[PDB]
């Protein structure tokens, strides 16, 4: 499987230059990574940063130097050689089209799987906004053609030895990891249907895009769509019977030896009754 | 005659990538930010220096190496003033290195304002940044007797045994810091969202019940298999009725079989909770 | 009044709760100073242990160490 | 009478010295195995 | 508060049941309108900052008062009163509560909530002059709750409290 | 708790009794707690001024209770009328009857009006100088030279030991030697041999220079011309020297805002535009800090508006003294407008001082605000900078001394506990000391916690609430509770002790401090073992200077007995004297903080001091003179 791993480093090394340069506000930073992959799986640890600039009423202005920048990759090459070009990042707040066109540039200096991630100014979600890319030759089932798109795959934040007390000893404030986190991921967990809701508020206004002036529909999206009623509701209401039981046994062992471990302590008053009978010399 | 180390989050992790978990033969590199000396300290834009088969040598001192990292400092849009330099040396007790300090001393007369800090890649193993630094005497008492650190109170050094007694004598050649850490707003909420403990863990409602058919009723053979064990060892230890206290086994010999088996009881209990009921989220 | 009375009565009640907070935290004082005086207590290579075949009037002591020979050596001031 | 003035004194140590204990003990078990794991 | 007791006036009901010697100081009683009076009259004093424990013990007897004698719906609304916390139980009292109480449920027809009440009867039942006493009474009402829902684990085990002959005629319902 | 103004005035009437003098303790029941108990300002200004006409009329009663009142309304117009109606008997000792206790009594904004606004009301010049101020540190200063018994022994022990670099020697021996001799104007023990006077450092000669800032306190033409050379027409070095001679110049007035209102002013205004040189943070460095006189107890715009253009030269030395001066600007309610400007400049500048500078300005800004400032400190608090956070505890608790409120001090629990960070948890200790002034015995108590578990600053918070509400009363559960703090090795922790161990001490001789013995060789036998810190041997003459400071004449109460309330320079001197972190020679500004204990005559025309023979204790027992 494909799992892209990104080092946190990545994010800070981009936020540097966003407040430098006041890039912000649908204007894309263009940048590398690196590591040394020759499986599918995709390890991504330094990364660089590529000087783009492009217009905001024009899709297809872009610069992007070649050789020019690769001088960041020489110079890190007599620090660590195990490590090539395995892709390349992007920023693309509302998503330029002008990776779809050219996806041979990019892949001509990687000699790995072409992949394009996301490193928004903002990033501010408390859901997973970094996505990845892979440009590949799909079918389409829309009825236009089938030419190069993206293939989305989940990512994460990489945390090794170096990073990963690091960032705790700048922190150190509130962690809180115990029995307990189960209130915090399940409410996030609500967030996250939440968060889905609110791009379900999108899926609102996707039928307001069709009610708009001369757009298209998207056949994709409505086979996905189809699917979410005959798919999980009262349809469930026949297999209710024999699954609410299997819900009541984990309460049954549960509660009968959740108050067993808790009797235990009666030593508390046996050696409190101790401590009188040791007064004599208090 | 006095300063004190400021050093941001995005500077405080990059060589030790390489130097902590990046196995020894260590790098150097060179640090940028503004500040104003005497007072404060900052760094903000480090890169580092190629690696050798010597480690640590002219070539890497060189500024044909540095000649292409300017060009891409306006490039990136990441540009600063050299702050000074760092390195990494495996742990000595007393006196590092004497080549590190050569090439601090050449660039001294042009910056006056460069500071050395080197951290132990070895006994970094704890977490916490190892704080050593090495600086030209500032506003000069230090060719006879003055005392470095301000607040010369502050906090015990610890380190070692040798330059630690050495301060004092030394002092041309060693002048002491204090190393701290700050970060601002975006550095503070910004990474702890996507950090916290372990992973950010995107998606939240991806969990293991979607993968339950057969381990269910492993689940239910793990609350019951090992439990029955603890049930009757409990009362096997506690049947004994020599007692008499004083030392025997109590260091932890019962826990296994009296307290652990209370705690064994609740590892089954805690993932008995960690799914707990109706985790699909209400619906049916 | 019983402005006076009641408000004396909820001292004694919440008086025990209190008590024992301050226990349990002290309790976890003697914990996280102990793991501290670990590093001071195992800076040494460790300790030896021999058996004692006489002793003197010099306020020393004879120790027969296992892997070595014997040797006479000074108490402490609690023995 | 007046003593009802005085009658907070006590009656407010219990109270703030409840809740700033409670909070500690969550934290103090946080940071036990920073310190314990550090060794 | 702790300076009174339950037990001061406890002796004055004692003589009652008698029917030889006392029985009030006419057989008509009307001295016990004043007695009635006299009984709640440490209700009264009882207030929000008075009687903290003593208060517990004052319903009790009065409530135990209303076997024979007393309004037994008015317990329905000494509930807005029963509110309290409870201070402490020290020897007696886990038989002085419901005893006289579990005949309640021979008024509102109910089974199940018999099974829990019982119990006070048995707790620290037996006493010096309260084995021969009130200790039959206890499996009395015991036995015969036992025939309405479960079972009588023993025949013989219900001896050591209470006469068996006492218990024959529920052995003969068995 | 009712306020109801009806029965006031009809309880009044019920009362019929007019000594009228010991009658008005009746009245003075109800109007001592309208500040401790009673927590509304309606029921100071709206009802006070009933009683004040009744008592007025007939000039025989308790002046004591009036003195309350003056206090907390800064409003002049009450004072107006006690001259006016008094001024029909022309007697000058009846007129200033009230006059005289007026000087702690009513803030600095009345002190002003009743010198050149009642010149033409009808009132005596020759009492113009004794509502300015002037009657109050001049009686001390025979107080503390002529009945100063001490014993040179004591300092000469440490006067010969090593010669220590930094501060430390040249600080240390040379604050303490401020304190001893403060007041007395004796610099002999400075020009006592001549090679450890100039081996001194930079800085050690900043405090050398100030160290004279506290001797010669109460002065007008001494205080900055005691050193010839360190005055304009003759120069010394290109380092810093002068800057301490106008950072402690503040401190030897008493008062005078018109001596330094254009002598400062011309020295910034000149280098407000660029500082490149050392000689020009010499003397900005001093001129930024003192020019808060012309603005103390007064709004300046001048000194707001000048020490503005200094923040922008980028320099860390002259730039937190002068977010001290536009903090000094405001002193009562305030404005929003001044809060603003402050806190969007901390977001500009890279300076550490300079920005929390601007924050304990802020709390400068209000005073008595109290409640309605916690939208400032929601602010402050809510940001994650370390140096954003200083005045969520000083600005809450001021009135609040003696007896406080739990919710003040519930606030400040949660979040000291949760955070370990230092000056979040440094800053919530100013409110506990000033919350503990009701009990001395309670004050082990609340903060003992600190110093049952294990840590430098949680140890080191611990100590600070016994010097002030346990330090001249004194304690004997406190000893013990300093016994761990002691074995310390930490300074902060071991100097925090020894703060407690100097102000607790403070007047104790034998059977008053049979302890005195002991806790003496942690002020001197540190110095002579070497294994110990710098402030270890610092803090050892610096807490032995508390103590004999004018002859062990003064001590330190920020609370008086007479009316109940604080002082000005008093509480504000002590909060930044116990900071050593970001600014080390902040050991000056204790001298503001000194109030002797002693009963000072007054003549009725001269209003001088009487030579008789006064009747208090005769043994040597009970009260007497401390000494080896």
């Amino acid at each position: 499987h494909e799992k892209v791993t990104i080092a946190p480093l990545v994010l800070l090394s981009a936020l540097d230059h966003y407040e430098r340069t006041q890039t912000k506000e649908n204007k894309r930073c263009v940048g590398v990574i690196l590591g040394d992959a020759n499986s599918s799986t995709i390890r991504v640890t330094n990364s660089f940063a590529l000087p783009f600039e492009e217009d905001e009423k024009n899709s297809d202005v872009w610069f992007l130097d070649h050789n020019y920048i690769e001088n960041m990759n020489e110079m890190c090459k007599k620090i660590n050689a195990k490590e090539k070009l395995i892709g390349w990042y992007h920023s693309g707040p509302k998503l330029r089209a002008s990776d779809l066109k050219i996806n041979e540039l990019f892949k001509k200096y990687t000699q790995n799987n072409p992949l394009l991630l996301i490193v928004d100014v903002k990033q501010q979600g408390v859901g997973l906004p970094t996505d990845a890319y892979v440009a590949i030759e799909q079918v389409k089932d829309d009825g236009t053609s089938t030419e190069k798109t993206f293939l989305h795959l989940p990512c994460t934040i990489e945390a090794e030895e170096a990073e990963e007390i690091g960032v705790e000893h700048l922190l150190r404030d509130v962690r809180d990891q115990a029995a307990g986190g189960l209130s915090i991921r399940l409410t996030n967990q609500l967030k996250s249907l939440k968060g889905l809701q609110s791009k379900l508020k999108d899926v609102v206004e996707y039928l307001d895009k069709v009610i708009n002036k001369e757009l298209p529909i998207n056949h994709t999206i409505l086979g996905k769509l189809q699917d979410v009623f005959n798919l999980l509701n009262n349809l469930q209401k026949a297999l209710t019977v024999k699954t609410n039981d299997e819900l009541m046994v984990i309460y049954i062992s549960n509660l009968v030896r959740s108050i067993i471990a808790f009797d235990d302590l009666i030593e508390n008053k046996i050696q409190n009754k101790k401590i009188q009978e040791q007064r004599v010399k208090d | 005659t006095k300063e004190t180390v400021y050093i941001s989050s995005i500077a405080l992790l990059k060589m030790l990538k390489h130097g902590r978990a990046g196995v020894p033969m260590e790098v150097m590199g060179l640090m940028l930010g503004e500040f104003v000396d005497d007072y404060t300290v900052n760094v903000v834009d480090v890169f580092a220096m190629p690696q050798s088969g010597t480690g640590v040598s002219v070539e890497a001192v060189d500024d044909v190496f540095q000649a292409k990292m300017m060009d891409m400092l306006k490039q990136t849009g990441r540009d600063q003033m050299v702050v000074g330099w760092y390195h990494s040396h495996p742990g000595f007790g007393c006196w590092l290195s004497s080549v590190d300090v050569n090439t601090q001393k050449s660039f001294e007369q042009l910056n006056s304002r460069a500071v050395a800090v080197v951290v132990d890649p070895i006994q970094s193993v704890k977490g916490k940044v190892v704080i050593d630094a090495f600086r030209l005497i500032d506003t000069g008492a230090l060719i006879n007797n003055l005392e470095p650190r301000q607040t010369t109170s502050n906090t015990g050094l610890l380190n070692k045994a040798n330059i630690q007694a050495l301060i004092h004598g030394l002092n041309r050649h060693y002048y002491s810091l204090n190393i701290d850490y700050h970060k601002t707003a975006k550095e503070t909420k910004m990474l702890m969202n996507l950090h916290k403990e372990q992973w950010q863990s995107g998606l939240k409602m991806y969990d293991y019940e979607e993968k339950e058919e057969s381990n269910l009723a492993a689940t239910k053979s793990m609350v019951k298999i090992a439990e029955q064990y603890s049930k009757r060892i409990e009362e096997e230890k506690e049947l004994t009725e020599e007692e008499l206290k004083t030392r025997y086994v109590g260091r932890q010999d019962p826990k296994k079989h009296l307290s652990e088996t209370a705690d064994e009881t609740l590892e089954n209990n805690i993932v008995s909770v960690l799914t707990a009921g109706v985790n699909s989220v209400a619906i049916k | 009044e019983q402005k006076i009375q009641e408000t004396e009565l909820k001292i004694r009640s919440k008086t025990e709760n209190v008590r024992r907070l301050e226990a349990q935290r002290n309790a976890l004082n003697d914990k996280v100073r102990f793991i501290k005086d670990e590093l001071r207590l195992l800076q040494e290579p460790g300790s030896y242990v021999g058996e004692v075949i006489k002793i003197v009037s010099d306020k020393k002591v004879l120790v027969k160490v296992q892997p070595e020979g014997k040797y006479i050596v000074d108490v402490a001031k609690d023995i | 009478y007046f003593k009802l003035k005085k009658l907070e004194k006590e009656y407010e140590l219990l109270t703030l010295q409840e809740d700033y204990i409670k909070d500690e003990q969550r934290h103090l078990k946080r940071e036990l195995k920073r310190a314990q794991e550090e060794v | 508060l702790n300076l009174i007791n339950a037990k001061l006036w406890f002796y004055i009901y004692l003589s009652h049941e008698t029917l030889a010697r006392s029985s009030e100081e006419i057989n008509s009683d009307n001295q016990n309108i004043i007695l009635r009076s006299t009984m709640m009259k440490f209700l009264k004093i009882a207030s929000l900052k008075h009687d903290n424990e003593t208060k517990a013990m004052l319903i009790n007897l009065i409530l135990r008062d209303f076997l024979n004698n007393g309004e037994v719906d008015s317990a329905s609304d000494f509930i807005s009163k029963l509110e309290y916390p409870h201070t402490d139980v020290s020897s007696s009292l886990e038989a002085r509560y419901f005893f006289y109480l579990s005949k309640i449920n021979a008024i509102q027809l109910d089974y199940s909530t018999a099974n829990e009440y019982i119990i006070a009867a048995i707790r620290k039942a037996p006493h010096n002059s309260k084995s021969l006493g009130f200790l039959q009474q206890s499996n009395k009402l015991h036995c015969c709750i036992q025939l309405l829902m479960g079972d009588i684990p023993e025949l013989s085990f219900f001896h050591q409290s209470n006469m068996q002959k006492s218990l024959l005629p529920y052995y003969h319902l068995t | 708790e009712g306020y109801r103004l009806d029965i006031i005035e009809s309880a009044l009437k019920s009362k019929l009794d007019q000594s009228t003098s010991e009658n008005v303790k009746i009245i003075n029941y109800l109007l001592t707690l309208a500040i401790t108990t009673v927590t509304n300002s309606k029921f100071r200004s709206s009802i006070l001024r009933k009683s004040f006409d009744f008592l007025m009329n007939m000039p025989n009663c308790d002046y004591l209770t009036l003195n309350k009142v003056v206090v907390n309304l800064n409003d002049a117009g009450l004072a107006l009328q006690l001259f006016k109606k008094l001024k029909e008997e022309n007697d000058e000792g009846l007129s200033a009857q009230i006059a005289f206790d007026l000087v702690s009594s009513a803030s600095q904004q009345l002190l002003e009006i009743l010198v050149t606004e009642l010149t033409a009301q009808g009132y005596d010049p020759a009492l113009l100088n004794i509502l300015s101020g002037l009657p109050t540190c001049d009686y001390y200063n025979t107080f503390l030279l002529n009945n100063k018994n001490i014993d040179i022994g004591l300092l000469n022990k440490s006067k010969s030991s090593l010669d220590g670099k930094f501060s430390l020697f040249h600080t240390a021996v040379s604050v303490a030697n401020g304190f001893m001799h403060a007041g007395t104007t004796d610099n002999s023990f400075i020009k006592a041999n001549l090679p450890w006077l100039g081996k001194a450092q930079n800085w050690a000669k900043f405090t050398a220079t100030a160290s004279l800032g506290v001797i010669h306190k109460g002065n007008l033409l001494e205080g900055k011309k005691v050193m010839a050379p360190y005055l304009p027409g003759s120069r010394a070095s290109s380092r810093f020297i002068k800057g301490g001679s106008l950072y402690g110049l503040g401190l030897i007035y008493a008062g005078f805002g018109r001596d330094t209102t254009d002598y400062l002013k011309n020295i910034i205004v000149e280098n407000s535009g660029t500082s490149g040189d050392e000689d020009v943070d010499v003397l900005l460095h001093g001129a930024s800090l003192g020019i808060g006189l012309a603005a103390m107890g007064s709004a300046n715009i001048e000194v707001y508006e000048a020490l503005k253009e200094v923040l922008y030269n980028d320099s860390a030395t002259s730039g937190e003294a002068a977010a001290l001066g536009m903090g000094l600007c405001m002193l009562g309610t305030g404005k929003p407008e001044a809060i603003h400007d402050m806190f969007t400049y901390s977001q500009e500048t890279q300076h550490g001082n300079i920005t929390r500078g601007l924050a304990v300005g802020l709390a400068l800004i209000n005073y008595g605000r109290q409640e309605l400032a916690d939208d400032l400190i929601t602010k402050m608090l809510a940001s994650d900078e370390s140096l954003l956070r200083y005045g969520g505890a000083f600005t809450i608790a001021l009135a609040y001394a003696g007896t406080g409120n739990n919710s003040a001090v519930k606030r400040l629990l949660h979040v000291a506990v949760s955070d370990s960070n230092d000056d979040v948890r440094r800053a919530a200790v100013i409110a506990l000391g000033f919350v503990l002034l009701r009990d001395y015995t309670t004050v082990p108590r609340i903060v003992q916690l600190l110093s049952k578990s294990h840590n430098a600053h949680v140890r080191c918070g611990t100590a600070f609430a016994l010097g002030i509400a346990c330090a001249g009363k004194g304690l004997q559960s406190a000893i013990d509770v300093l016994d761990p703090l002691t074995k310390d090795p930490v300074d902060f922790v071991r100097q925090a002790a020894m703060i407690a161990l100097s102000m607790i001490l403070i007047q104790q001789t034998e059977k008053l401090n049979p302890q005195v013995a002991d806790i003496n060789k942690n002020f001197l036998s540190v110095i002579t073992n070497k294994h110990q810190e710098g402030l270890a041997k610092f803090g050892a003459c610096v807490a032995q200077g508390i103590m004999n400071a004018g002859g062990r004449n003064v001590t330190i109460q920020l609370e008086n007995a007479d009316t109940g309330t604080l002082d000005t320079k008093s509480v504000v001197g002590l909060v930044m004297f116990s900071q050593f972190w970001y600014w080390f020679p902040l050991a000056h500004f204790l001298s503001l903080s000194f109030t002797p204990t002693t009963v000072i005559g007054i003549r009725g025309s001269d209003q001088a001091i009487p030579k008789f023979q006064m009747n208090c204790y005769a043994k040597e027992d009970a009260f007497s003179y401390p000494r080896m």
